[PDB]
C-alpha cells in the first residue's frame, strides 16, 4: 500500500542520514581516527549522505505520488545530482584501492610521501572530475532523443522518465561504471596477492613453529597458564597486562592470527608512534581510552609491591594527575600522555629481533567487503541498462526502477561494515 | 575506580587569582589554610606578592635596629608544616614579633610555599616581623640544590627569577636591643666595628671571599679555648673559623653581650657556647629551628625568646607532611623505563 | 668496580644466600655527597632479592659481601651503576654513586 511504501522510504532516508552523520562525527571528533584512509572514508560517507538526503526522498515522492510536480529545472538538477553521487562514490572506491596497494607494496614510501594535504587535493580532484562529468552533459541536453513522447515528457513538467539518446547511455555506463570497476577489481586482487605472499615470507613460519611448540593445550590458542609455563616468564610483574594487550578479541585466548600482530608491534624499524601507543595501553585497564586514578594506582601497586606505603603512592598519583590534566576531565588522554612523556626517548628501549611490519593488514577485509557489496548492489542495474539500450527492451519500465532502488539502498551498508570493526565499534 | 584509597585528602585543583588573597592588605588566614591543603596560586598574584615584599625589604636599613621583646628563630629550609608549628608555639605574629636569622629555601619540597607565606606575612606586618639573609639565598646554591627545579615544576621559571631578584635585597646584620648582634654566620677579619657593616651594599650576589661572604659562611671552632682567629675551615672551604679571643675582642671593643647564629644543627635545638667571664652571658649562641633535618637526623628544634632581660628557650617537635617523589618526578617518568625493560624481557624470552 | 669499607661492622656469622631477600636502609648520594634518594625519608625498609637482576649489578656484587647489621658504604662505578644511558629525571649520565646500605634482616 502507499502508506507502507512511504513509511519504508522515510525509514530508509532516516537510517542513511543518521548512519552517515554518525560516521562523519566519529571520524572527525575523536582525533585518533584521522588516517588518510579515514579521510577517504569521510569523502565516501559525504557522497552517499548527499545522495541519500537529496535524491532518495524525492525519488520516493516521484514513485509515490505518481505525478512529479516539482519542475523541469528541478528535474534536471535532481538527475544530475544522482549521476554525480554514483560516479563520485565509484571513483573514490578505486582511489582507496590504489592507496591501499601503495601502502602495502612499500610502507615507508607511502608513510613519508603522502600527507594530509595530498589527501585533500586528490579527494577534491576526483570529486570535481566526477562532478564535471555529471553536470556538463546533462545541462547541455546531450541525452534527449527524437521519439515524440520523449519530447512530450521533455515539454511536460510532470513527466521525468529518464530517456536516453541511444548514445548517452553507452558513453556514461563506460566512462563511469565499467572502467573504474575493472580497475578497482584487478588492483585490489593484486593487493590480496601481495598480502598473502608477504604473510608467509619465511619469517612468520618460524614464529608459527614456535607458537605451535608453546601451545600445550593443543586447542589452537594460548591461555595465561600456558604463558606461565616458561620458568623465567612467571616472576614478571607485568605479564598479565601484556596478555590483555594481545587479547584484542576479548575471548580470553591468544591465537596465531593476533600473536604475530602483537609481536609485530615491536620491531627494529617499527614506528615510534606504535611503541608509544603500546606503552600507553599498559595503563588502560579497561581499554576505555582514558587513564583513571584507579587504573593508574592499581597498575603501580603491582610494581612497587610494598616498598612504598599505600598513602604515599596515592598522594604522588594524585599530584601527577592534577598536574597532567590539560582539559579538566580528571583522566589523562593519549595527547596529554604524549605531552608528558616524549623526550625520554623510550621507544628505543622496546626492541625485539623480529623484522616484519604487519601494520597494513588490519584494514583489508572490511574494504574488500565494501567493494564487493558495492559491485553486487550496482552491477545488475547497469547490466539491465546495457540490455535495454537496444529497443529490444526484453522487459522494462517496471523492473528498471526496482533495480535503481536496490542501487540506492546500499548506502546504508557501509556504516554496518564499519561498526563491525572493533575501533569503530568502540568509537560509536 | 575514581579513588582506590579515599582516607587521604584531595588537593584543591583551582588556583587563586588575586581576588581572595588580597583586599591593599593581603589575607593571611585563608592563605595559610589553602597552602596547608596542598593548594596553589596563580602566577601573576605570586609575582605581585614577591614584588611587594621586595619593595618593602629594599627600604629597610642594612643593619636592622630592633626593639627588645623579640622571638629569634633559626633556619627552616623549606619545612612548611613545621613553620606553622613554630608560629603556634612562639605566639602568632598578631601579638609578638619575630626575627628570622637563617635561610629558608633549599633542601625541602615546600620552599616556594614557605617563602610566599613569609613574604605575605611581612607585607601585612611591616614593623613586627624582621627577616635576615642566609647562605642558601644565592644563584649558585639554589640552582645546585632542589629549589630551581621546584619553581620550574610548580610554577614558571619567571617566578624563580623574581624570587632571586627579591632575595638579593634582604638585610644582613639586625642589631638587637643595643646589646646583641644577630648574624646568620659569624664575624669576619675584615669587619671589626659595627659601622663596617653599615657601608657595603647587599644588593649583589655574595662573592666567594670578602666581608659579606665571611658573614654568611663562617663557622666557629668546636674547641673554644684552643692553643694559639683566622684559621680557614674545611667543612665549607669558603671562609674562616673564629676562636674565643676573636669574639671576646669584638665584644670588648664594641659594647655588646652576645652573637647569635643559625648554621650548626643542634640535637637539642640550641647551644650556648663557653661562658664569657666579663659579664656572664654566653658569647655565642647557636639556634636551629628545623626539626628532623633532612628527615633522618631525628633532632628537635628550638626557639629562643628574649624578654625582661631573660632568654628562655621553647623546645619543639616535628610534624607530618605529604610525600613528593625525589626531584619531583611524575609517575610516568618514574616507572616508564621499568615498564619497557619488563616488556622487552618477557618478549625476548617467550619468542625463544 | 664496587668496594665496601665498613663504618660500624656487626656480626659476621650470617651471609646473604642467593635465594633470600635482603632488607636495607639505603641512603644514596652522588660522588660529591649531594643526596638524591634515601629510605629514611620514608619509614620503610627496602626489600630486594638476589639472583634476579633488577638492582644495579653494583648492589648485587657489593651487598653480597656484607653480613647482618654491618653498615657499609658502597662506591658504585659507572660500569655497575646505570652506565652510559643514566636515568631520566634524577641521575646524569656517567655517574659514580655512593650508598650507605645497612643489612638488617633476611627472609
Ligand atoms: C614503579 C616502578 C619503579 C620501581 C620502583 C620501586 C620498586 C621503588 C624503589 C624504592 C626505587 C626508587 O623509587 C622511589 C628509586 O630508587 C633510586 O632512587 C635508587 O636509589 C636506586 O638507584 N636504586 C634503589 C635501590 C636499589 C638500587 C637502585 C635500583 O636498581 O633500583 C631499581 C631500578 C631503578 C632498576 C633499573 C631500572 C632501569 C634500568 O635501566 C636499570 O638497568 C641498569 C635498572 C629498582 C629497585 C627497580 O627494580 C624497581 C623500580 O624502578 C633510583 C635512582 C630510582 C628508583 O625509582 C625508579
Ligand atoms: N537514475 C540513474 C542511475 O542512478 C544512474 C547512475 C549512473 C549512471 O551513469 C546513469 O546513467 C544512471
Amino acid at each position: 500500500w502507499v502508506v507502507g511504501m512511504g513509511i519504508v522510504m522515510s525509514l530508509i532516508v532516516l537510517a542513511i542520514v543518521f548512519g552517515n552523520v554518525l560516521v562523519i562525527t566519529a571520524i572527525a571528533k575523536f582525533e585518533r581516527l584521522q588516517t588518510v584512509t579515514n579521510y577517504f572514508i569521510t569523502s565516501l560517507a559525504c557522497a552517499d549522505l548527499v545522495m541519500g538526503l537529496a535524491v532518495v526522498p524525492f525519488g520516493a515522492a516521484h514513485i509515490l505520488m505518481k505525478m512529479w510536480t516539482f519542475g523541469n529545472f528541478w528535474c534536471e538538477f535532481w538527475t544530475s545530482i544522482d549521476v554525480l553521487c554514483v560516479t563520485a562514490s565509484i571513483e573514490t572506491l578505486c582511489v582507496i584501492a590504489v592507496d591501499r596497494y601503495f601502502a602495502i607494496t612499500s610502507p615507508f614510501k607511502y608513510q613519508s610521501l603522502l600527507t594530509k594535504n595530498k589527501a585533500r587535493v586528490i579527494i577534491l580532484m576526483v570529486w570535481i572530475v566526477s562532478g564535471l562529468t555529471s553536470f556538463l552533459p546533462i545541462q547541455m541536453h546531450w541525452y534527449r532523443a527524437t521519439h515524440q513522447e520523449a519530447i512530450n515528457c521533455y515539454a511536460e513538467e510532470t513527466c521525468c522518465d529518464f530517456f536516453t539518446n541511444q548514445a548517452y547511455a553507452i558513453a556514461s555506463s563506460i566512462v563511469s561504471f565499467y572502467v573504474p570497476l575493472v580497475i578497482m577489481v584487478f588492483v585490489y586482487s593484486r593487493v590480496f596477492q601481495e598480502a598473502k605472499r608477504q604473510l608467509d615470507a619465511d619469517e612468520i613460519k618460524r614464529l608459527g613453529k614456535r607458537f605451535k611448540k608453546l601451545d600445550l593445550d593443543n586447542s589452537g590458542s594460548l591461555s595465561v597458564e600456558e604463558f606461565m609455563s616458561l620458568p623465567e616468564l612467571q616472576q614478571n610483574p607485568l605479564v598479565q597486562r601484556v596478555i590483555d594487550i594481545f587479547d584484542t578479541d576479548g575471548n580470553g585466548e591468544v591465537d596465531f592470527k593476533e600473536f604475530i600482530e602483537g609481536v609485530s608491534q615491536f620491531s627494529v624499524k617499527g614506528d615510534k608512534e606504535q611503541k608509544l601507543r603500546f606503552a600507553f595501553r599498559i595503563y588502560d585497564m579497561d581499554k576505555d581510552g582514558y587513564i583513571s586514578n584507579g587504573e593508574l594506582f592499581q597498575v603501580l601497586k603491582m610494581m612497587v609491591g610494598n616498598n612504598l606505603k599505600d598513602t604515599q603512592l596515592q598522594q604522588i598519583v594524585d599530584k601527577t594527575i592534577i598536574n597532567a590534566d590539560k582539559d579538566g576531565d580528571g583522566r589523562i588522554s593519549f595527547e596529554e600522555f604524549c605531552a608528558v612523556v616524549g623526550g625520554l626517548d623510550i621507544h628505543k628501549k622496546m626492541v625485539v629481533d623480529v623484522k616484519f611490519c604487519l601494520k597494513e593488514h588490519k584494514a583489508l577485509k572490511t574494504l574488500g567487503i565494501i567493494m564487493g557489496t558495492f559491485t553486487l548492489c550496482w552491477l545488475p542495474f547497469f547490466i539491465v541498462n546495457i540490455v535495454h539500450v537496444i529497443q529490444d527492451n526484453l522487459i522494462r519500465k517496471e523492473v528498471y526502477i526496482l533495480l535503481n532502488w536496490i542501487g540506492y539502498v546500499n548506502s546504508g551498508f557501509n556504516p554496518l561494515i564499519y561498526c563491525r570493526s572493533p575501533d569503530f565499534r568502540i568509537a560509536f | 575506580t575514581d579513588r582506590v584509597v579515599k582516607a587521604v585528602p584531595f588537593p584543591p585543583s583551582h588556583r587563586l587569582t588575586a581576588k581572595e588573597v588580597f583586599d591593599g592588605k593581603p589575607r593571611v588566614d585563608i592563605l595559610k589554610a589553602h597552602l596547608m591543603k596542598e593548594g596553589r596560586l596563580e602566577e601573576s598574584v605570586a609575582l605581585r606578592i614577591i614584588t611587594e615584599g621586595a619593595s618593602i625589604l629594599r627600604q629597610e636599613k642594612n643593619l636592622l635596629d630592633i626593639d627588645a621583646p623579640v622571638t629569634v628563630c633559626g633556619d627552616i629550609h623549606g619545612q612548611f608544616f613545621d613553620l606553622m608549628k613554630l608560629f603556634e608555639v612562639g605566639g602568632s605574629p598578631a601579638n609578638t614579633r619575630y626575627l628570622f636569622l637563617g635561610d629558608y629555601v633549599d633542601r625541602g619540597y615546600f620552599s616556594i610555599e614557605c617563602v610566599l607565606y613569609l613574604w605575605a606575612l611581612k607585607i601585612l606586618y611591616p614593623k613586627t616581623l624582621f627577616l635576615l639573609r642566609g647562605n642558601h639565598e644565592c644563584r649558585h646554591l639554589t640552582e645546585y640544590f632542589t629549589f630551581k627545579q621546584e619553581c620550574k615544576i610548580k610554577y614558571s621559571e619567571r617566578v624563580y627569577d623574581a624570587c632571586m631578584d627579591a632575595f638579593d635585597c634582604l638585610p644582613l646584620a639586625a642589631l638587637m636591643n643595643q646589646q646583641f648582634l644577630c648574624v646568620h654566620g659569624g664575624l669576619s677579619p675584615e669587619i671589626n666595628t659595627l659601622d663596617d657593616i653599615r657601608k657595603l651594599d647587599r644588593f649583589k650576589e655574595p662573592p666567594a671571599y670578602g666581608p659579606m661572604c665571611d658573614i654568611l659562611w663562617s663557622d666557629p671552632l668546636e674547641d673554644f679555648g684552643n692553643e694559639k682567629h683566622f684559621t680557614h675551615n674545611t667543612v665549607r672551604g669558603c671562609s674562616y673559623f673564629y676562636s674565643y679571643p676573636a669574639v671576646c675582642d669584638f665584644l670588648q671593643h664594641n659594647n655588646l653581650l652576645s652573637i647569635l647564629r643559625a648554621h650548626e644543627a643542634q640535637d637539642a635545638g640550641y647551644r650556648m657556647y663557653r661562658k664569657s667571664q666579663t659579664t656572664g652571658f654566653p658569647s655565642l649562641i647557636t639556634i636551629f629551628s628545623a626539626p628532623n633535618y633532612l628527615d633522618v637526623y631525628n633532632n628537635k628544634a628550638a626557639v629562643l625568646k628574649y624578654e625582661n632581660n631573660v632568654m628562655n628557650i621553647r623546645q619543639f617537635n616535628c610534624s607530618p607532611h605529604p610525600y613528593w617523589l625525589p626531584n619531583f618526578m611524575d609517575v610516568f617518568t618514574w616507572s616508564l623505563p621499568f615498564v619497557g625493560e619488563k616488556v622487552t624481557e618477557m618478549l625476548v624470552n617467550v619468542l625463544n | 668496580g664496587v668496594q665496601v669499607e665498613t663504618i660500624s661492622p656487626g656480626d659476621g656469622r650470617t651471609f646473604p644466600k642467593r635465594g633470600q631477600t635482603c632488607v636495607v636502609h639505603y641512603t644514596g648520594m652522588l660522588e660529591d655527597g649531594k643526596k638524591f634518594d634515601s629510605s629514611r625519608d620514608r619509614n620503610k625498609p627496602f626489600k630486594f632479592m638476589l639472583g634476579k637482576q633488577e638492582v644495579i649489578r653494583g648492589w648485587e656484587e657489593g651487598v653480597a659481601q656484607m653480613s647482618v647489621g654491618q653498615r657499609a658504604k658502597l662506591t658504585i662505578s659507572p660500569d655497575y651503576a646505570y652506565g652510559a644511558t643514566g636515568h631520566p629525571g634524577i641521575i646524569p649520565p656517567h655517574a659514580t654513586l655512593v650508598f650507605d646500605v645497612e643489612l638488617l634482616k633476611l627472609e
